[PDB]
RNA sequence: GAUCAAGUGUAGUAUCUGUUCUAUCAGUUUAAUAUCUGAUA
């Protein structure tokens, strides 16, 4: 029985977003991925319709995306984390209306493997370093570098690795041009495994871990690691440098906190809750996802809860340390 | 071969039932993470956000099928 | 020390605490889990290990040509004419010394 | 049988070095096997104008030992 | 929780239609556990416009499908697939099979034939024994397969769906006997017994093929007036596609050469190998790539042209068997 | 004291010996750091560094150890860091590319170790120093630390050195460090670029030549650097440039030029129009330059403005080409390879945009010279020229100057030349059609150069011939290509096998132009005078012969007999086993087309009989022959006699058939998805067979089946060789346990993971540890190789008291 | 033994007598995946040698057909030491 | 089948000739044996 295969109807089911001058003009696109197939997004800021650009089939499961842009380039770049086990680097080419694999390294098998990376991604501001994490143990950071002919390069990837260690989210840290630094949310489980009580299980904390990158020294050091309170969902890079105060803040349940390396003390926000609600008062609240808005002069967050309600949130500054985070709700 | 153990969740005749079977479920756990299919059938089933089933699903992975064996 | 060796199920008690007693081997009582084994053993497609692994013999210690090229064109249609496929074992047939001495139209065929 | 007579030869290490090539030997020539004396029929007949007419290690070479 | 659902005519009260729904009563998902069931009988009545409540049946375990046979209902609760007949205050179980490995997901019938969906273990074949009121196992499936969804193609042919994004066709081999017995003393779960510790007989699978997403519909439908017939499928991602026969070598040996030189021309932009794709959980078998083939069209002329050679064709030609065959089946 | 000894051990165990006694011992002093302290650990490793007999992979070592004693001592070198800069320094100015990296990677490391203020204190007083050398070091040492460390934190010493008002030298070194740090760093300055301006700018301006100068190369590097971006960060410094440019003389203006060369590529094409032509007034009256040195530079100005995309076409033919052509189109500039190489470059760049006539019709006066190095020059550029943009651009009256002059300077060089193989091959092929008129001059001046007394000169005659029969073809084809192959077919007697190696290339090139029925030296003349060129010893001869000989076994099969193919075939067999890959790959093409040629069917028989009478070298030649007589004709004519060899009883043939059937699956591919079920009952009896060998190599010949025939179905015949395959994994033989997982490896890909976890799962846990070791060795290939595809297949595992084992959302229903 | 250091961007190397060869398997049929090395294997006299026995490299070294499928190029830098 | 000595050969794996094996318990070990280490005759 020998078939053939059609897609009448592409997925419409959106799993990752990420908006850039993929086109390299002053106007933005969205790139979207559908699991299976990629997709490129114009919306007409005359019309507020949604056109769809381009649509490519994959044929992998995609599992992280990231736009990035190098030092002075007009242009930005689709970094793709996937199954294939393969770092892919894409340039939208809007003459031709095709995405072009700009970049493409190896670094382990197929699959949504436990050990091998490609569901976290996370790049440098800057764009001058970019880091794919598995869930579990391997992480792997390559250099990013702009050639005179202004092609891009990618430098051999450089191991982070630590066993027994989960990482539950990557973000970069925007450092400005110091150093690039990577933020995960990681837990080692290495001490529940051998207790047979399970005391260590209960007692095993996340902690938030800042992988700098030397650049001069080609090498990723483990640089700073701490526990924290409760069990964070995932990082938001805060704007550093002139732009902000730098850091990253972990969404967490029930909870938003701030953090960041040296003398700045934690500011910890609790997520307002709907009075009145008809909900099950053992659930907690996590933000799901998460918008940043930088502006000439300002920048603030969107964060979505489960329930699907919105937060607008700032960070008051005194110098260059955060004092506190104000949530205004937002629009559900 | 000794240089299986470069790869976490193989084996070896020493292997018991809950090493085995913690390689498995965190396996499992890490592949419904990636499949993002398979993650919409759980959040459809339990009514819950993909986003706390991925968070359940990390949480899930420090101790899987409870502590070892003694 | 011998001491774990004894402190293990009889026969008897692994063949009754188990849904399938006739998967049962005399050896099966001296493994690290047994149960689990036992288990094993029952799931519904699995094979068993090959019956040689206790014997004191190496493994193999104790051709006809197929009728189609037996039978420049007639060496084309023996392969694109007249080939037919031979008798195959199924999954886990295992080899071993002794195992050789309402319409009714199908769908999707051309 | 596994020996072959030869004519229009041209020395015996002209002769053992351009035989070698039909099969492992053990004028007039002897090979190990009978399907060399083929391949003198067929090859070096012609091959001057050559003319043809028809333990345990020596076997050992014969074999596919890795 | 209403799991299942069946509209049907029983025998005993001919013309008058029922609503029968499945229920879970107090169900908790993970860890697993249940207060049993209930199957909910309504007569359906003002031309199918209103349901009237006739009585409430309990059951051990979720009724998790229900599906009409021969004027009887077939439920499958938990792993046990029981027939039941009206009745007037509850539902008589006229016969029940408890060999069924695992839960049950789904129930397919076609004459005697009772295709049943195992959530692990994949395809069992029930053949219903009408004087002797026996449901009887007579083959099933040799792999696991976490199944979702099915649809009968014939009389022995069943393509299925599971939980890992795949589709796959299984058949029942030529001179499989559904004409089986099940001993009243006990031999045939003593002394005779099937293979590998599944059934007697085995099902072969004729197709796989990983379609990257999870397929919750699987039907044999013509889309298109005057077209010919294809298996739809759909997904959990909002994707509809087809799987559609080739009618001869002349289409299908053309778009296999295709599809080998498209994995190299135009391997996929993610970096990852087509044929692993397709064979994520099992070797890809009997299907070709059509979501590829149409990326022909999307190649630079470079590209065009050298495949284009390779076929013995020029690329207008390799555009229009394209258009052909998505036209015939597809829009 | 003694502790020193064992630094002196563990260097020994470093320097010396296996790789785990170096990690050892480089673990050892990394740990130990602490208490040997830095002062005698680098009393005692700065010797080896000065030493002149430390090897580049010894000197690598002792910097993977100073990079990690440097991270371990930290603050602890502060007061050393004079000492250990001072011997370190030099590796920065050596000529070898690695001992200046390795000085790089411990000056970074050296400078995360030490603090800022400290390297300062260090190097400061060499800022001021009398001698250049010393200040050149300094500054390559300061751009190193700038890039170890962050470019702001050195910006505020950078700030006090270039106003350090009291010495020239001082703020000559900033500008120094400044233009190093650029040439370090690259496009990474990009966001320093304006800071770092704005502290050369002032410069340009300076009272002292040696300042303007290293400013005007500071902002030559930076501008460098940034290419193509960072132009509005220069904006400073333009106007200082040009009132510069209109002022300075000698190399004090040689330097500005180079840095508006380096500016006017960052400019919009506004800009790029205005300053090109303020550059042009005075680059023009650079032109008449006598010094080598500005000519270098003007050269390279005018490759860099007439490639910016701003400068019109019609500026650049009105303005630079008549003073460029001038001045250096002429016969002295031949003369130096620096100047020359500068000068065809900037022409090819001035074709690229003014179009390749306008450049040509300039040059092309000149093939016809007397010079022949000038001539050299001239035809190198033609050649660059018409490999970039070939004959379009090229009026029929430039064709005619074009080969005249091309023809003129082929019978001129009194030495073979390659510049004057390539112009000339370059030219006809690019003018190709257009050449026909010409054809008679062209052979004729060939066949001349190919009757010449040199051996040299007639090889260039035939690889002339090799690179242009193409052309050739166009007309009176015959009559010219068939003469040409005469004389080479006289030359296939060459003493010299250069020589010969060409004539065959050169033979081989006309074979694959001529319809073969026209053939000059027929067909039966010209294979018996290949037959005993076949066995010479040189790889250029073998290639073109055996490469020739398939060309007329391709495309003149019918001309020899079958017999004088089958002595060929013979001949040919050893070389599909030669060492050199060129030569195995023309064997392998042309046995195939000999086997066409013959027919399978005796050439096969003929292998067959080979296969079992030869040694284990030539036996496995067979085994190739045997998998190409398959490939191509039909694998359908291969397998029945291979079949009937398998049916002789005795083990030698028996296992002969096997290598030929695993070497031909491995070889046809995708190709034996026809042939699995024919040949799996020959499978059956060899994979029973008591023999360890047989059993070895039918175990290879299912790998390649199963990785052969992926895809394509066939699964059914796979999981029956599965389990035959099987029961073979008790074995203990090396041999036949590597074979067996290579199969198990093989059929993991074809029959999937799910089949090949299901021979698993009764020995994970079997009581016999001689079982479990061997199926957990099998599970961990399965697992390695398909762990994600594994999570569908696994088996439900009921829960324990203890334990829960049951994967629950994979029970959930929708 | 192989080297087995994660692989970078440096291509390796084969010399003219092991040329064509795969260096995980030795064969000489279908060469597929550039074969990709360790910084370290390739740094110094390191660079330019031949995958499979350290020598001189006339060209690129290319894993075969089968091990690309197997995913034998993704074991880490196959360098034989 | 295990085990001791001797010849021979190879990149590596080994082949090949001449011996031993006669009672129980305990320990070590093994899937179970066996070997090995003690004890009782
Ligand atoms: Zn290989
Ligand atoms: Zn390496
Ligand atoms: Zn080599």
């Amino acid at each position: 029985m020998f078939l053939y295969n059609l897609t009448l109807q592409r997925a419409t089911g959106i799993s990752f977003a990420i908006h850039g001058n993929f086109s390299g003009t002053k106007q933005q696109e969205i790139v979207v991925s559908r699991g299976k197939i990629l997709e490129l997004l114009r919306p007409d800021p005359n019309t507020g319709k949604v056109h769809t650009l381009l649509t490519v089939e994959v044929f992998g499961v995609i599992r992280s995306l990231m736009a990035f842009r190098l030092t002075g380039g007009t242009k930005d770049y689709i970094v793709v984390g996937s199954d294939s086990g393969r770092i892919v680097i894409l340039e939208y080419q809007p003459s031709k209306n095709m995405f072009e694999k700009i970049h493409q390294e190896t670094f382990g098998k197929s699959g949504c493997r436990r050990i091998v990376p490609g569901q976290f991604l996370a790049v440098d501001p800057k764009g001058r370093a970019v880091m794919i994490s598995a869930i579990e143990k391997q992480k792997l950071v390559y250099i990013l570098n702009r050639d005179a002919a202004a092609r891009l390069t990618i430098s051999s990837p450089l191991e982070a690795h630590k066993a027994n260690t989960l990482v539950y989210h990557v973000v970069g840290v925007d450092v400005g041009f110091e150093n690039p630094m990577f933020a995960c949310l990681e837990m080692d489980y290495e001490e529940a495994d051998n207790d047979p009580t399970g005391e260590a299980a209960a007692n095993t904390q996340q902690t938030l871990t800042f992988y700098e990158l030397d650049l001069g020294l080609n090498h990723v050091v483990r640089k700073y690691s701490e526990p924290l309170e409760e069990h964070g969902n995932f990082l938001i890079t805060v704007p550093g440098g002139s732009d902000g105060p730098s850091g990253v803040l972990i969404c967490s349940e029930n909870y938003i906190t701030y953090k960041n390396f040296g003398d700045q003390p934690d500011i910890r926000c609790p997520i307002p809750r709907r009075r009145n609600d008809l909900d099950d008062p053992e659930r907690g609240m996590i933000f799901v996802c998460s918008a940043t808005h930088k502006t000439k002069s300002m920048f603030f967050f969107l964060a979505q809860t489960e329930q699907g309600d919105i937060f607008k949130i700032t960070l008051e500054t005194d110098e260059d340390m955060v004092t506190e985070i104000r949530l205004k709700y937002f629009d559900t | 071969e000794h240089l299986q153990s470069k790869y976490i969740g193989t084996g070896h005749a020493d292997t018991t039932k809950w090493e085995w079977l913690v390689n498995q479920h965190r396996d499992s756990y890490c592949s419904y993470m990636g499949h993002f299919d398979l993650l919409n059938y759980f959040a459809i089933a339990e009514n819950e956000s993909k986003a706390r089933v991925r968070f359940n699903l990390m949480e899930k992975m420090l101790q899987p099928c409870g502590p070892p064996a003694d | 020390k011998k001491l774990r060796r004894m402190n293990r199920f009889t026969v008897a008690e692994l063949k009754q605490l188990v849904a399938r007693p006739d998967v049962v081997e005399m050896h099966d009582v001296t493994a690290q889990d047994p149960k689990l084994l036992v288990h094993l053993k029952a799931t519904r497609n699995s094979v068993p290990v090959p019956r040689h692994w206790c014997f004191k013999r190496k493994y193999l210690q104790g051709f006809e040509l197929p009728d189609f090229i037996k039978r420049y064109q007639k060496l084309h249609d023996a392969f694109f004419k007249w080939q037919t496929k031979p008798k195959l074992t199924i999954h886990g047939d295992l080899y071993y010394e002794g195992k050789e001495f309402i319409d009714r139209t199908p769908w999707g065929e051309l | 049988n596994t020996n072959v007579y030869v004519s229009g030869l041209p020395t015996v290490d002209e002769f053992i070095q351009l035989m070698s090539k039909f099969g492992i030997i053990m004028g007039l020539c002897c090979y190990l096997k009978r399907e060399s004396v083929e391949l003198a029929l067929k090859l070096l007949d012609e091959d001057y104008k050559l003319h043809v007419e028809v333990l345990s290690m020596q076997q050992k070479q014969l074999d596919w030992r890795p | 929780a209403a799991f299942s659902v069946a509209v049907c005519r029983f025998s005993n009260t001919g013309e008058d239609w029922y609503v029968l729904v499945g229920v879970a009563k107090d169900l908790i998902l993970n860890p697993r556990s249940v207060a049993g069931g209930f199957v909910y009988t309504y007569k359906l009545v003002n031309n199918g416009e209103k349901l009237e409540f006739l009585h409430k049946t309990p059951v051990e375990e979720v009724p998790a499908a229900i599906a009409p046979f021969q004027g009887r209902v077939l439920i499958g609760v938990g792993k046990l697939l029981r027939v039941y007949d009206l009745g007037k205050k509850k539902l008589l179980r006229k016969c029940e099979n408890k060999h069924i490995a695992n839960y049950i997901s789904g129930i397919q019938t076609i004459g005697h034939r009772v295709i049943v969906s195992d959530v692990q273990e994949s395809f069992i074949w029930v053949r219903y024994k009408r004087n002797e009121n026996q449901l009887i196992i007579f083959a099933d499936d040799t792999y696991p397969r976490w199944v979702t969804t099915a649809s009968l193609l014939d009389y022995d042919t069943v393509a299925g769906a599971d939980k890992f994004g795949n589709i796959c066709v299984v058949r029942l081999p030529p001179n499989t006997n559904d004409e089986v017995d099940e001993d009243p003393t006990g031999n045939k779960a003593l002394w005779d017994r099937g293979l590998l510790n599944g059934a007697s007989q085995k099902a072969e699978v004729i197709m796989n093929y990983h379609v990257g997403e999870t397929v919750l519909s699987l039907q044999k439908t013509t889309l298109i007036p005057g077209g010919s017939e294809s298996l739809v499928y759909t997904t959990l991602s909002g994707g509809i596609g087809i799987l559609v026969p080739f009618t001869s070598h002349e289409d299908h040996d053309f778009f296999q050469h295709v599809e080998m030189h498209l994995r190299s021309e135009h391997p996929p932009l993610c970096g990852r190998d087509h044929l692993s794709f397709r064979s994520y959980y099992f070797p890809v078998k009997n299907v070709i790539d059509g979501d590829l083939c149409e990326q022909f069209n999307s190649m630079e002329p470079n590209k065009q042209k050298n495949v284009s050679e390779e076929l013995d064709r020029t690329p207008p030609e390799v555009s229009k068997k394209l258009e052909d065959i998505r036209t015939r089946y597809a829009f | 004291e003694q502790k020193e000894r064992k630094i002196m051990k563990l260097l020994l165990k470093i320097k010396n010996g296996t790789p785990p006694m170096r990690k050892a011992a480089l673990r050892q002093i990394t740990d130990k750091a602490r208490e040997f302290g830095a002062g005698p650990l680098f009393n005692q490793i700065l010797p080896l560094l000065m030493s002149p007999t430390l090897e580049d992979q010894e000197r690598h070592l002792l910097v993977k150890v100073i990079d990690r004693i440097l991270y371990k001592l930290d603050d602890l070198v502060r007061p050393y860091v004079h000492k250990i800069l001072v011997v370190i320094e030099p590796l920065l100015i050596d000529e070898d590319y690695y001992a200046r990296v390795e000085g790089r990677e411990i000056i970074s490391n050296l400078a995360k170790a030490a603090g800022l203020a400290t390297m300062i204190s260090t190097m400061r007083p060499d800022i001021d120093n009398m001698d250049e050398y010393v200040r050149n070091t300094t500054a390559r040492a300061f751009a190193v630390v700038a890039s170890a460390l962050g470019i702001p934190s050195l910006l505020p010493f950078l700030k006090a050195v270039c106003k350090s008002k009291k010495s020239w030298q001082a703020r000559h070194t900033g500008i120094k460090i400044v233009q190093q740090i650029a040439i370090l760093m690259g496009c990474a300055i990009l966001p320093h670029l304006r800071s770092l301006v704005e502290i050369i700018e002032h410069g340009l301006v300076d009272e002292q030549q040696k300042v303007r100068t290293i400013s005007a190369l500071a902002i030559a590097a930076l501008a460098e650097a940034a290419t193509p971006y960072g132009i509005e960060s220069f904006d400073s410094v333009l106007k200082p440039l040009w009132k510069g440019i209109r002022q300075h003389r000698g190399k004090g203006l040689a330097a500005f030029l180079k840095a508006i060369g380096y500016l006017i590529p960052l400019m919009d094409a506004e800009y790029a129009n205005y300053y090109t032509r303020e550059v042009m007034l005075i680059l023009i009256r650079e032109f008449q330059s006598p010094d080598e040195e500005m000519k270098k530079i003007v050269l390279k100005v005018v490759k860099q403005c007439c490639g910016t995309d701003g400068v019109e076409a019609n500026y650049i033919k009105t303005e630079i080409l008549p003073p460029f052509f001038k001045h250096f189109w002429q016969h002295r500039m031949a003369l130096d390879r620096r100047n020359y190489r500068q000068l065809v470059d900037t022409t090819v760049e001035l074709a690229n945009k003014v179009g390749a006539a306008e450049i040509i019709s300039r040059i092309v006066d000149d093939l016809k010279d007397e010079a022949e190095q000038y001539r050299k020059m001239v035809m190198e550029t033609i050649e660059k020229i018409m490999g970039n943009l070939g004959a379009a651009d090229i009026d029929h009256k430039l064709e005619e100057q074009l080969i005249d002059g091309i023809l003129y300077a082929f019978q001129e060089q009194t030495t073979e030349d390659s510049v004057m193989l390539n112009g000339f091959g370059t030219v006809v092929n690019a003018l190709g059609k257009r050449v026909k008129p010409y054809l008679p001059q062209i052979c004729g001046t060939v066949l001349w150069r190919l009757n010449n007394k040199s051996a040299k000169v007639r090889q260039q005659a035939a690889d002339l011939i090799s690179r242009t029969a193409v052309v050739m073809k166009t007309c009176q084809e015959e009559k010219l290509m068939g003469h040409l192959g005469v004389v080479l077919y006289e030359y296939l007697g060459e003493e010299y096998p250069e020589v010969l190696g060409s004539i065959l290339g050169a033979l081989k090139a006309i074979v694959n132009v001529i319809g073969m029925h026209k053939m000059t030296p027929p067909i039966k003349d010209l294979l018996p005078r290949l037959t005993p060129i076949l066995k010479n010893r040189h790889e250029k001869v073998q290639e073109n012969c055996i490469d020739l000989v398939g060309r007329i076994a391709d495309r003149g099969a019918e001309y020899v007999s079958a017999r004088e193919w089958m002595r060929i075939c013979f001949e040919l067999l050893e070389l599909l086993k030669a060492h050199k890959k060129a030569i195995r790959r023309a064997t392998v093409n042309t046995f195939g087309y000999i086997a066409k040629a013959i027919g399978p069917h005796d050439v096969l028989a003929t292998l067959l009989n080979n296969l079992k009478v030869q040694e284990r070298q030539n036996r496995v030649c067979t085994t190739v022959a045997i998998a190409i007589v398959a490939e191509t004709c039909s694998p359908f004519t291969v397998l029945p006699a291979l079949m009937n060899e398998y049916r002789v009883p005795e083990l030698n043939v028996q296992n002969g058939v096997l290598k030929s059937l695993s070497f031909l699956f491995e070889y046809i591919g995708e190709m034996g998805k026809d042939y699995i079920y024919a040949v799996t009952p020959l499978l059956e009896d060899a994979l029973m067979d008591r023999d360890l060998v047989h059993r070895q190599t039918a175990s290879a010949v299912v790998q390649h089946m199963s990785l052969g025939v992926y895809g394509f179905g066939c699964e059914d015949s796979l999981n029956h060789l599965l389990n035959y395959v099987w029961p073979n994994v008790f074995e203990t033989s090396p041999h036949v346990i590597q074979a067996v997982m290579g199969a198990l490896e093989g059929l993991r890909v074809a029959i999937g993971p799910c089949r090949m976890l299901q021979y698993c799962l009764q020995g994970l846990f079997h009581p016999a540890r001689k079982v479990r070791d061997v199926y957990w060795k099998i599970y961990n290939s399965i697992y390695i190789g398909s762990q994600d595809a594994l999570i569908a297949h696994y088996p439900r595992i009921y829960n324990d008291d203890k334990n829960t084992y049951i994967r629950y959302e994979l029970d959930y229903i929708l | 033994i192989f080297c087995r250091k994660q692989a970078g961007v440096a291509i390796g190397r084969l010399c003219e007598k092991c040329d064509g060869k795969c260096v995980i398997c030795d064969s000489y049929v279908r060469p597929c995946t550039l074969v990709r090395i360790c910084d370290e294997c390739n740094y110094g006299s390191y660079q330019g040698r031949c995958v499979i026995c350290g020598g001189p490299g006339v060209s690129d070294a290319y894993y075969c057909k089968e091990c690309t499928i197997q995913e034998k190029d993704r074991d880490g830098c196959p360098k034989i030491v």
